[PDB]
């Protein structure tokens, strides 16, 4: 949060310093992030379809899958190359092709891919499994490099027939890691975010992020939680109290029904973007939200809606997650 | 029937059966009976129509056997029953009851006598909604604690000075009092006391505590001090806990009340009472005692991070050679409360946490010995499955619910012997009362200490002190900690525990016994680079060790 | 007399992942194949998300049950003490949330998981 990706030193004993570890309290800041980086490097890809782990190089030539395959293989490649000739034009600068295919006791050449490509490059990493707590506590090597999870879980079998949907699934996930990557690196220059902590669906991170630095450079106690989906107070919300329980299950919303027979006209009309309007619109009341935080979203929001009005598509789709981040408990900085 | 049994005819036996059955003892002669004593006269062919004294002895065995069962005036097919606990007339005997079972027993203030209370599901049909309690209950549940209380004071050698219940406070003033109730904040903010009769105010400027003790609010409290109509504050200058009982002195009272009953049980229609196999089941417990031994562990057994399953693993590597008689997990078994998930990108929180057993039962199969030899306890921990969908971690109902059966389908297979009971449990051994209960203590009283304006071991001491003199497990009012309004009766102390296994994971280790009871303080399961567990011996001795 | 001939069972707040769609979902009124979609974007829903939102729904209706407050029979003024056997002037206490309610409630619960495949909240009834 508070010294993030841009990291340089003011030193003005380096290599002593860098023998052990490099003390930050003393010396830390944090430079501008227009251009995170001129990305030119390879990447690997480990996968996972609940036994059929896959493994594909950008720079290998070979596909081969844990225990008329072939040529449907090709064929489906070939047909989604031409379908999407465009896309792969357009990210080929960060990812480019036909590869052999093999459809392989077996259960420990994991480790043997993991070991050759450690020794043969030193290529990020995107995995894509519901269990991947799992591979890294269980392949030993995944700890040495930098890596990037792209979790999209709760995939599952048809029972009849999943070699063309596991085909189509595999096939499109190899030829949209450009885009992924592309997207990825878009949000994490904008956002000053490293690459292996970002995640395409992890807006609220973001929002955690910012809103926190901003409180930070402010008088304002973050009130930070980790591993629970409670707002920290010092222990006291442990305890059980009777207004924190009412308006924790005061979910119901009211709504006005004049039923009879009409015969002058009507109209129907949708209504949307209520809440960020409602947001930005407008010592002796215990149960009030601090205004001073109050106002500070307020003005954040602003901005955001001011620089999504500037053809900025990442301020609009946090514009549009905000709402989302508000109602999930799940997002830190919480307060029902 | 016998080698060569021969088949009656019924009329010709029906004079002896009768007999003996409706002029000696016993009644109404059922025809049940009648075929059953056909088969086993077939079981006792020998010589008989002209052979009397085996099958007559057999008969009054079987009078013998069947007056102690209710009164028996008719022989339903139970008799078939009582004939095979003949044949078998020719470790068990403990039991661990949860508080949804427990018996619930009313007291009455003008009889001064504990009265039997029918269950809601006896009786009740309980197929739709049984379990809600009725509004009056909630009503009563402080007049019952505080006519127990008030018992209990009154029981005491030294007060035989009396107290005066608050309302006849109204007529005097400058007059020396004492009284007891209790103690809470009035809706303006002020300190009260409020009693069946009334409620006064409360003046502390002046006030010296009895030290050891944690003065909490929701505690009954003794006060001595001096009214004045002035105002309305009874200027307070001492203030004591009650004192508390040992467990013969409360239970001769009603001699042997059949409260936990494991041999016999009272109801609506009848009260019991039993002294005397509990010698001979006191000396039965003095032997073969250190072979049943029972092994607890620690509070948080978290099953989903490595280090707690290595440390979990060499444990049972220690323990798979020498299964003990009960092994009891405490504590929570995830990190995260389980709550809605508004993703469905990943793994949802509810199979997670069906996956985390299933891996325990994975892991019981390499330890046949203690799967066979070893019963298997759990406790639900603070945000378990249910409290935390409407609790999320925080403090909620203490009546808690068991695991569920849904997440529990393998582990139950696997194992052959597995209990799951609520948070607050009891334990019924041969002549030993144990309860377990888990929650934080230390932190809760430590927060709401009442202030009064004027080397760790001594904590344990006060916090022992306050709970065993208070004679509640949960001495705090509706705002805390809300309890459902029938199964208060469970959280009493009501003749107090032999044993208590008090966990708290905010307090370290402890073994201390006072007024004829003893407390265990086992700590949380791991701790500073280290995990240790506890074992008690059944003679009143402990044991600690740590594997790491 | 006409009456409703049937009864409602709202969750409110429920939400898209795909279309960020925020409407109070009902389960007794609503036609089929609409409650497994969200109404603007096509998307199918996840249904052991429905389960567990309904058995949170139905664990806060117990416990909102179980903390409510008591009110005199003649007098509506609530009751202040916590030991009393009745008001002050004439009447018995009475609960602010009457059983016959949640007995409904429960009963429409029962049928709903009756009458689709909901096995973990028919499980959630089998605890009580
Ligand atoms: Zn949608
Ligand atoms: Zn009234």
């Amino acid at each position: 949060m508070d010294l993030g990706a841009s990291v340089t030193f003011r030193s003005k004993a380096l290599g002593k310093g860098i023998q052990q570890g490099f003390e930050m309290k003393d010396l830390s800041m944090a430079e501008n992030e227009r251009y995170l980086s001129g990305f030119s490097m390879d990447i690997g890809y480990l996968l996972h379809f609940p036994e059929f782990f896959s493994l594909f190089k950008s720079w290998g030539d070979t596909i081969t899958i844990l225990v008329i395959n072939a040529s449907s293989l090709g064929q489906i490649y070939k047909q989604m190359f031409e379908k999407k000739k465009g896309k792969i034009e357009t990210y080929s600068y960060l990812v480019d092709i036909n590869f052999e295919f093999v459809y392989f006791k077996l259960y420990r050449r994991l480790s043997q891919e993991t070991t050759k490509l450690k020794e043969e490059r030193g290529f990020l990493l995107l995995l894509q499994s519901p269990f991947i707590t799992k591979l890294l506590g269980t392949i030993r090597l995944l700890n040495q490099m930098p890596i990037v999870k792209l979790s999209l879980n709760e995939v599952l079998l048809p029972q009849l027939n999943w070699q063309p949907t596991l085909l189509k699934k595999l096939v499109n996930h190899v030829l949209s890691s450009g885009s992924w990557i592309s997207h990825l690196i878009k949000l994490s220059q904008y956002s000053n975010i490293p690459i292996c902590n970002l995640r395409l669906d992890s807006m609220d991170y973001i929002i955690d992020v910012l809103y926190a630095r901003k409180l930070k450079k402010e008088n304002i106690v973050l009130w930070w939680n980790e591993k629970a989906p409670l707002p920290d107070h010092g222990g006291i919300q442990n305890d059980f109290d009777l207004n924190t329980s009412w308006i924790m299950n005061d979910s119901e919303f009211p709504k006005i029904n004049n039923s009879g027979v009409y015969d002058n006209v009507v109209l129907d009309v949708g209504v949307d973007n209520l809440t960020v309007n409602t947001i930005l619109t407008s010592e002796f009341v215990h149960d009030a939200f601090s205004n001073d935080a109050l106002n500070v979203l307020r003005g954040m929001l602003k901005e955001w809606w001011d620089e999504a009005l500037k053809e900025n598509s990442t301020a609009d789709l946090l514009v549009n997650s905000l709402a989302s981040w508000v109602q999930n408990p799940n997002a830190k900085l919480f307060d029902g | 029937g016998n080698v060569l049994p021969v088949k009656i005819q019924p009329p010709l036996l029906r004079p002896l059966a009768y007999r003996v059955l409706s002029r000696k003892y016993g009644l109404s002669i059922k025809s049940d009976g009648l075929s059953a004593l056909a088969e086993f006269v077939g079981t006792n062919i020998g010589a008989n129509w002209r052979q009397g004294p085996a099958t007559i002895k057999f008969l009054e065995q079987f009078a013998a056997v069947w007056k102690q069962q209710e009164r028996g005036l008719f022989i339903d097919q139970s008799g078939v029953k009582e004939v095979i606990q003949e044949m078998k007339e020719r470790r068990d005997y403990f039991k661990v009851i949860n508080a949804s079972q427990q018996q619930r027993f009313s007291y009455n203030p003008h009889k001064m006598q504990f009265i039997f209370v029918p269950n809601k599901k006896q009786n009740g049909l309980g197929g739709i909604a049984g379990f809600l309690p009725d509004i009056e209950d909630k009503v009563q549940m402080f007049l019952t604690r505080y006519y127990l209380t008030n018992d209990r004071v009154m029981r005491n050698e030294n007060f035989q000075m009396s107290i005066t219940p608050i309302k006849n406070l109204l007529g005097r003033d400058a007059q020396n009092f004492l009284l007891l109730g209790l103690l809470n904040k009035n809706f303006k903010g002020n300190w009260s006391l409020e009693d069946p009769s009334g409620s006064v105010e409360i003046d502390i400027s002046q006030t010296i505590p009895t030290q050891g003790h944690y003065y909490v609010p929701g505690c009954m409290v003794l006060v001595e001090g001096i009214y004045y109509s002035v105002g309305n504050k009874f200027h307070v200058t001492s203030m004591t806990l009650p004192p508390g009982e040992r467990r013969e002195i409360t239970l001769e009272t009603i001699g042997n009340l059949d409260l936990l009953g494991i041999h016999g049980i009272s109801n609506n229609n009848f009260i019991a009472r039993l002294d005397k196999d509990l010698k001979i089941r006191l000396h039965l417990l003095e032997k073969e005692l250190t072979d049943h031994k029972f092994v607890i562990l620690g509070a948080n057994l978290f099953l989903d991070d490595l280090k707690i399953m290595t440390a979990l693993s060499k444990i049972l590597q220690k323990l798979n050679d020498d299964p003990p008689t009960l092994l009891i997990w405490q504590g929570s078994f995830t990190s995260v409360p389980v709550f809605a998930s508004m993703s469905s990108r990943n793994i949802s929180s509810s199979t997670q946490f069906k996956n985390n057993f299933d891996a325990l039962a994975t892991l019981l199969s390499r330890f046949d010995n203690l799967t066979e030899n070893t019963t298997m306890i759990f406790i639900p921990g603070p945000n378990d499955l249910w409290g935390s969908m409407v609790s999320l971690g925080a403090s909620g109902t203490l009546p808690q619910d068991p695991i569920p059966s849904a997440f529990t389908k393998k582990i139950n297979k696997v194992c052959k012997n597995v209990v799951w009971s609520s948070n607050p449990t009891r334990i019924a051994y041969l002549s030993q009362e144990i309860v377990i209960f888990r929650d934080d203590l230390s932190g809760r009283f430590k927060r709401h200490r009442l202030e009064f304006p004027f080397q760790k071991v001594q904590e344990t001491r006060k916090l022992v002190k306050t709970i065993l003199d208070q004679g509640h497990l949960s001495p705090f009012l509706d705002s805390l900690r809300p309890i459902s309004w029938d199964l208060d009766h469970t959280l009493t102390l009501c003749p107090i525990p032999s044993t208590m296994v008090l966990c708290d994971t905010t307090s370290a280790q402890f073994d201390l016994t006072y007024n004829g009871c003893k407390v265990i303080n086992p700590g949380s399961f791991i701790h500073n680079r280290r995990a240790r567990y506890m074992e008690y011996v059944p003679s009143s001795k402990k044991t600690i060790q740590e594997e790491i | 007399e006409f009456k409703d001939p049937s009864l409602s069972l709202v969750v409110p707040d429920f939400l898209c992942e795909y279309c960020f769609f925020i409407s109070d979902i009902d389960f007794c009124k609503a036609a089929p194949e609409s409650i497994f979609s969200c109404v603007r974007c096509h998307k199918a829903f996840n249904q052991v998300l429905l389960q567990e939102h309904l058995i949170q729904k139905l664990r806060s209706d117990i416990e909102s049950y179980l903390i409510q407050d008591l009110r005199c029979s003649r007098c509506h003024k609530v009751k202040r003490d916590y030991m009393s056997a009745h008001c002050p002037c004439a009447g018995a206490w009475e609960g602010t949330l009457p059983r016959e309610s949640i007995v409904q409630k429960l009963n429409v619960f029962k049928q709903v998981a009756k009458y689709y495949g909901f096995d973990i909240l028919l499980s959630c009834i089998a605890d009580l």
